[PDB]
């Protein structure tokens, strides 16, 4: 395996942080958080909604005209 | 003397980290602290007390394994770093109390 103080070479990179027992579990939960996923959404739509919608309409097509071509009319 | 002589404001403790990373140094220095209750409390002697007991360690100290200090002897056994000090540093109502080091890159863990 690999282990930490033998994994990669970093240079001149403060990180800041803080105790839990200092902060918010849940910050600005709904302020920050409803924004947020609705720019995921609208940022994936087109790439993940439009197959699934081919497939929609080729579901309730392939229902519809299974069910109607075990029919007759005249003859 | 009259106008706008004020006394301190006492000071917030966080507790919270500040990690500088950069590798082109050769050793690393932690330095952990929980908070002192500052000069005039009494606790100040018990606690220089119990910082005592764990004491200070150099590379340079004259005899290694059989130091008091568990820190201090397991430090030098294992060379698990070059430096350490106990600390009570006090301001008026607060203070921090810990320990500093310095060891190689893969004795940080240990060490702490």
């Amino acid at each position: 395996g690999r282990q930490f103080g033998h994994l990669t070479r970093v240079r001149h990179v403060i990180t800041y942080s803080l105790s839990p027992f200092e902060q918010r579990a849940f910050p600005h939960y709904f302020s920050k958080g409803i924004p947020n996923v609705l720019r995921r959404t609208r940022a994936c739509i087109l790439r993940v909604a439009p197959p699934f919608v081919a497939f929609y309409l080729v579901y309730t097509w392939g229902t519809q005209e299974f069910e109607k071509s075990k029919r007759k009319n005249p003859a | 003397d009259e106008d706008a002589v004020p006394t301190l404001s006492p000071c917030r403790f966080t507790g919270s980290q500040i990690c500088h990373r950069e590798d082109g140094l050769p050793l690393a220095h932690v330095a952990i602290a929980v908070e002192g209750p500052g000069w005039a409390h009494p606790d100040n002697v018990a606690l220089q007390v119990a910082n005592a007991i764990i004491g200070h360690y150099d590379c340079t100290y004259g005899g290694g394994a059989h130091l008091s200090s568990p820190l201090a002897s397991i430090a030098a056994t294992n060379k698990l770093c070059q430096s350490f000090q106990t600390f009570n540093i006090c301001y008026a109502d607060t203070g921090l109390l810990g320990a500093h080091f310095v060891c190689d890159h893969m004795s940080i863990d240990d060490m702490m």
